[PDB]
């Protein structure tokens, strides 16, 4: 595909009317149609306004006369919006009903007429000698041969030459032209030889390869600027239709080398030429920008001027130090010796070299235009690097990076009202225990919980979380854009939630349009409002699962216990308001009105009852733990006895304070509690606060008593740090592998030409790493980078430093992003449940397997991506045995990790474990290597054969993940599982196939009938703390609802020898 | 007044780079004649809309 | 939970941009868009016009020529 | 005095959440103003701007004339 393909023809010669179309090319008879006849368009960004001829008049002078039209009055008249089509129309039209271009029609096939000579001649209004000539013989105008009808005005007027005014294109400015195109009269190939020569002789002066009409022309310019202007556009123009002929695609270039030629010019012009000629490959992998282009120009000839290449440089010297002479490939030289064929006697530029092309393999990535780059680092690559130094990144305006807390939940609204259940498990509460719980509950409470966990609790409030959302449906229906939802629907309660403001369906499924000029206030909303919204929805699916509407059944009540203004007593009212008699009351001890204020326990003479209660008691008053436990006692009592179905809060939920409840509940008498702890969504991310739900069931019931619950767990698990939370740092100083960096991002910015060395370093911290330049003039790029701990574990492992930076250094300069908008960065990134339930299990692991004395390696069986790294401490060896795992032997090799790369077989007598070695099982057992679920029988099977399997080893530790039975009967009654799901009784956790779940008894059962030393462990509130420290992640509010419920049915066996 | 104040918030005067765009000064100054030699124009008459 | 967690920054100094960013501050190419470049708010009770410049230019001194700008001829 | 008031209510309510033990992006670590030389009235409002008193807390104080009640607490 070497030889172009091309069709070159004198297309300005195509675009002469026959000499019998003049009459009516002003089209007199009808207004002129856009797109068609004109090309009118306003920038408003510019306030330029834009018309455009189409046809021959795209070239037309105009005379002044033609310039004193309305028309051309019409810009002025609008300076700030777009001319009206209708005057713009008219306008046009009027104004081509005004000219009238000489000509005499005749009967020969062969004629054109010569728009040029006419409607110049038109526009000086016949004074010049060439208007004379065609105001006495317009027949002059009419021309066969396309030469000729030149040389006729040439001999008959005796002029060497005639210097023609160019037309600006855009017919509205009426600004001074750059140039102006000379006409020679030079029939034969000498004689433009000679006129080429002497134009060497003379100032500014430039002319095409090739000429129209085969008529010498040259242009003359005003300046110098005007002259690379010129210049510039050409080589933009030339350079677009190479790209094109070196596609192999056929092309119909009305000339074969689109680039001026200087005859006398500047330096600079003399540059332009040089690098024009050159067609560099920079040009194509768009790393010069356009905006400025003649810039880009003469810096693209510096460096060929000096350029590290041998053979580019003297080329683009010898080029310019020739600039007389037209410079063109082998392959254009071709495409002009067909021209010359089909047409003997064409003219082109005489003066010409023929070079190779010189081959350049560098291929520079670039994209101009809006959008930052999304880097994915690689932990290595083929460059090496040795003592790099420290690369310093600048500081950032907030014109360009905002540094938000938090990052806000995008979520649909349902989500927001789901919540998860946990069930009792125990049939008895000893006195031992009783005393080992409250030691407990009396130890925790005495001295405060986790810091870190009060920081992020109270760093992370649901209400910003939710706030984006909640406004967002309120901005909606404000502009009355929403319109459709059903009566007792989700999406009509945050609706309500919403707007100040009573709704009102005007039929089935509608909402009513808003009365005209009414803009009511958004609703007032403090940080228990949805919580106590998602609470109330709560009780509606706990009286019966399967409902819809959430409305309250007519002649019923609901009492929310603790109360200030609680505005959602107010949204729970309008959101009701369509069913008959209903009783809706807050009820606190600094309750204002609506709410009654009252003291609980209740006053002996007050009658307190309701159908619901959603208790919210909370004494901001420190107190003994004695008067904090007979006080929520009392609390729990009275909401009991009130209601059939209490919805209590418990602010220090221990074992010991549940357990109490649930005792109490048994000491009154004549009625039996059924009871279940439970968490909505709508609460805050990290409280430990949990609402225990009362109802009363004719039945006694069976395991009443709660004993490692998932709840409980998330608060007892919780104390008093030793240490100070972990502040996430915003990082300015890239070292080269060094390994100092607290969590937190590396931020700034650095010169384009070292921003391939800043992505090779920070390779060795962050994952992964946005980056962007502001504007295309603008050499400085923005570079943001979370650090991730997990890439931190791999790059450590050993001190080899390498990266590719030989592939981050084609990204200069228009490579790696481009954004005028300013860019929101958050300190905390959104990440889905089971990632921080990951991230959990390996701070659980990693701390345990830190503890560990003298062994030689971690062997993680199924560790897809590496993605237990994190957890294997830098000095041993790491190996995976995931099929799925890509090899990367130089990787592998530099890193010290080992892989396997095959399925690894469970049998035990095939199976071989290594003594002194941790063998990680995460979520291996329950799947098959292609992905099919293992039922679980065959799950018990295997963790079986690796407890037989490792029972002659001496020195050996396993930690087989697997999922409790216990969740399916707790997520069969919740809500709250966006991710995790119960599809036929089997968990259906992320995008992941169903599969069954073990019963932790028979486990442990089967464990100590095996002899092995067993442990099973789950991650604490401590390791979720410190995931999210580390990973700079805020687990948001679905995650909040189920991740103790989650968390405590994923148990991870730690087999021991 | 206020085109003036966009067209001065621009520069009373201007300088063609070498690269041929306008560089306007971006200062509002009175013209004098001993700059009729230097680099700089007046910038009513740039054309620059 | 006694000791105090904060991240102090001189939040001012982040204010004030690059130099390169100074020409288009201004964003000279496009119409200011409201809660972004300007915060208008009319209260009717008081009858009291009220502008707020975002970003940079919530710092900003006004020349005696910008006040005479129709602008600030608007709430009259 | 009103400059002084409305830096007290600044620090009051970002020590109020430095408190909750909430994580803050306070640009400064002691928001309220110190006087150098002033007027009694001034010394006044310094006092009670550091004592951090419990009745902002509770909202014992009405911010519709907030150096006025300011004044008052000190007197308190
Ligand atoms: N006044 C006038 N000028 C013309 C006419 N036809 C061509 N020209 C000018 O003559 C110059 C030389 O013609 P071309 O060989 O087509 O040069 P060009 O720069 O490739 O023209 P473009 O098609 O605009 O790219 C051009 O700059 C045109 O502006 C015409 O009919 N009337
Ligand atoms: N891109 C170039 N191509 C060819 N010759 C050059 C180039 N740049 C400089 N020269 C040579 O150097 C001389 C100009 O010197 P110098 O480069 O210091 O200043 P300049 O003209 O502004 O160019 P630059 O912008 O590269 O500095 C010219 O006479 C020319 O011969
Ligand atoms: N709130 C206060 N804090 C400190 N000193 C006070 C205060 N109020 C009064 N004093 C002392 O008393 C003097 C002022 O007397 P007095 O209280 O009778 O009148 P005042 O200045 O109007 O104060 P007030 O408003 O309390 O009456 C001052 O010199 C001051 O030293
Ligand atoms: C955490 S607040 C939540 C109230 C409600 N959800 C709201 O914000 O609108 C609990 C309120 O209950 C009140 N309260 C505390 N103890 C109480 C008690 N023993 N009896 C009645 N009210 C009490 C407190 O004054 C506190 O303001
Ligand atoms: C849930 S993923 C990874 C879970 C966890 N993040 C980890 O790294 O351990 C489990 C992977 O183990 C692999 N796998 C499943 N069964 C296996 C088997 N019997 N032998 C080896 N690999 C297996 C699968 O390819 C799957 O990608
Ligand atoms: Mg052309
Ligand atoms: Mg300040």
């Amino acid at each position: 595909m070497w030889h172009y393909t091309s069709i070159n023809n004198d297309t300005r010669v195509a675009l002469d009317p026959k000499p019998n179309q003049i009459r009516t090319i002003t089209k007199p008879n009808t207004v002129p149609q856009l797109g068609t006849d004109y090309l009118y368009t306003f920038n408003s960004q510019r306030r330029s306004h834009t018309l455009r001829l189409l046809g021959p008049f795209q070239y037309f002078n105009f005379s002044e006369t033609d310039r004193g039209h309305p028309l051309f009055r019409l810009p002025l008249k609008y300076p700030s919006k777009a001319i009206p089509a209708d005057e713009l129309i008219d306008n046009l039209h009027s104004w081509m009903r005004s000219v009238h271009l000489l000509h005499v029609r005749s009967e020969d096939n062969t004629l054109r007429y010569n728009w040029m000579l006419g409607v110049y001649a038109r526009s000086t209004n016949y004074t010049t000698p060439v208007g004379q000539l065609v105001v006495n013989a317009p027949a002059i105008l009419n021309y066969s041969n396309p030469q000729d009808a030149f040389n006729s005005v040439f001999v008959a007027l005796g002029i060497d030459y005639i210097d023609i005014p160019i037309t600006n294109s855009n017919i509205f400015d009426d600004s001074s032209t750059p140039y102006n195109v000379r006409i020679w009269h030079a029939p034969t190939m000498t004689e433009v030889n000679h006129i080429l020569a002497l134009m060497r002789k003379s100032t500014l002066v430039s002319t095409h390869s090739s000429w129209h009409w085969n008529v010498l022309h040259t242009f003359h310019y005003r300046s110098e600027s005007d002259m690379i202007d010129h210049f510039a556009a050409k080589i933009l123009e030339d350079w677009r239709q190479k790209e094109k002929l070196d596609k192999g695609a056929l092309v119909e270039a009305d000339r074969v080398i689109q680039r001026l030629i200087p005859l006398s010019s500047s330096t600079y012009v003399q540059r332009l030429a040089a690098i024009g000629a050159l067609y560099p490959n920079e040009f194509t992998e768009n790393v010069l920008d356009l905006s400025r282009l003649s810039t880009a120009l003469l810096q693209l000839s510096d460096t060929y001027y000096q350029h590290a290449n041998d053979q580019l440089r003297r080329l683009y010297r010898r080029m310019y130090n020739d600039s007389r002479t037209l410079y063109m490939t082998q392959r254009h030289q071709e495409l002009l010796l067909a021209q010359i064929t089909a047409d003997p006697n064409i003219l082109l530029y005489p003066y010409t070299y023929i070079f190779t092309t010189i081959p350049t393999s560098m291929n520079y990535i670039s994209n101009t235009g809006q959008g930052r780059i999304k880097h994915s680092l690689t932990v290595t690559g083929a460059t090496e690097h040795d003592t790099v130094a420290d690369i310093v990144l600048g500081q950032t305006g907030e014109d360009v990076i905002t540094i938000s807390m938090v990052e806000p939940m995008s979520i649909a609204v349902e989500d927001m009202y789901g919540y998860v259940l946990d069930t009792p498990t125990r049939d008895i509460w000893p006195a031992d225990e009783q005393i080992e719980q409250k030691g407990d509950a009396v130890a925790l409470y005495d001295t405060k919980t986790s810091r870190a966990l009060g920081m992020f609790n109270n760093t992370v409030r649901i209400d910003d979380l939710l706030s984006p959302l909640l406004s967002l449906v309120y901005r909606t229906y404000i502009k009355g854009d929403t319109m459709t939802m059903t009566q007792g629907s989700l999406d009509h309660l945050t609706l309500c939630a919403a707007v100040d403001s009573d709704i009102t369906f005007v039929g089935n499924r509608m909402i009513a349009p808003l009365p005209e000029g009414y803009i009511p206030k958004p609703m007032h909303r403090n940080n228990s409002t949805m919580k106590m919204l998602s609470l109330y929805v709560a009780l509606k699916k706990l009286e019966n699962f399967a409902t819809n509407s959430y409305l309250m059944a007519p002649d019923t009540s609901i009492i929310l216990l603790g109360a200030e203004r609680e505005p959602a007593v107010n949204i729970l009212r309008r959101f009701n308001r369509n069913v008959s008699n209903v009783r809706i009351i807050g009820m606190g001890d600094r309750a204002v009105e609506p709410n009654i204020r009252v003291r609980v326990p209740f006053p002996i003479d007050k009658n307190i009852s309701a159908d619901f209660i959603i208790c919210d008691i909370n004494s901001y008053e420190d107190q003994s733990f004695e008067s904090m436990f007979s006080e929520t006692i009392s609390v729990v009592t009275t909401c009991a006895s009130a209601a059939t179905r209490a919805l209590v809060k418990i602010n220090h939920p221990s074992e010991y304070m549940i357990n109490s409840v649930i005792e109490r509940l048994s000491q009154l008498g004549g009625v039996f509690y059924h009871t279940a702890l439970l968490k909505t969504a709508s609460q805050n991310p990290y409280s430990y606060e949990t609402y225990i739900y009362i109802t009363p069931i004719a039945a006694a019931v069976r395991f009443p008593f709660y004993s490692n619950s998932a709840m409980i767990n998330r608060y007892m698990t919780a104390v008093a740090d030793d240490e100070m939370p972990i502040i996430p740092s915003i990082h300015t100083v890239i070292k080269g592998h060094s390994n100092t960096y607290s969590p937190g991002l590396f931020c700034g910015c650095v010169d384009v030409q070292s921003a391939p060395l800043a992505l090779s370093q920070l390779k060795s911290y962050c994952s992964e790493a946005t980056t962007w330049r502001v504007d295309s003039d603008d050499n400085l790029v923005n570079i943001i980078a979370r650090i991730d701990p997990a890439r931190i574990a791999l790059e450590f492992r050993t001190r080899s430093n390498t990266s590719a930076y030989h592939e981050y250094q084609r990204y200069v300069p228009n490579g790696l992003g481009f954004k005028v908008r300013k860019t929101r960065e958050f300190r905390y990134m959104h990440r889905e449940v089971t990632f921080i339930h990951k991230l959990m299990m390996y701070a659980l692991i990693r701390e345990q397997i830190s503890l560990t004395e003298n062994m030689t390696q971690v062997v993680s069986i199924g560790g897809r991506n590496l993605a237990d790294i994190s957890v294997v401490p830098l000095n041993m060896k790491y190996v995976v045995i995931d099929p799925a795992t890509r090899i990367e032997t130089l990787t592998q090799e530099k890193k010290n990790i080992e892989v396997q790369s095959r399925p690894f077989q469970f049998d035990a007598a095939n199976m071989d474990l290594e003594n002194n070695s941790i063998y990680l099982f995460i979520a291996v057992i329950m799947n098959e290597p292609n992905g099919a679920a293992t039922p679980a029988r065959m799950q018990m099977d295997k963790i079986r054969n690796v407890a037989t399997a490792m029972l002659t080893r001496t020195n050996c530790v396993a930690y087989i993940s697997f999922y409790e039975a216990g969740i399916i009967t707790r997520l069969d009654q919740s809500t709250a599982h966006k991710t995790i799901r119960v599809e036929e009784g089997r968990l259906k956790v992320a995008n992941y196939v169903p599969v069954d779940t073990l019963v932790e008894a028979d486990v442990t059962l089967m464990l100590r009938d095996i002899g092995i030393t067993h442990e099973i462990i789950r991650p604490s509130t401590p390791e979720l703390i410190d995931a999210c420290s580390n990973y700079g992640i805020r687990l948001g509010s679905t995650g909040g609802a189920v991740l103790d419920v989650f968390n405590h049915y994923s148990p991870v066996i730690k087999l021991v020898r | 007044p206020v085109e003036y104040g966009i067209f001065v918030q621009r520069g009373a005067t201007y300088t063609i780079n070498a690269a041929g765009e306008f560089e306007f000064s971006g200062r509002n100054e009175k013209w004098d004649q001993a700059l009729y030699l230097s680099e700089h124009f007046p910038a009513l008459f740039s054309d620059v809309p």
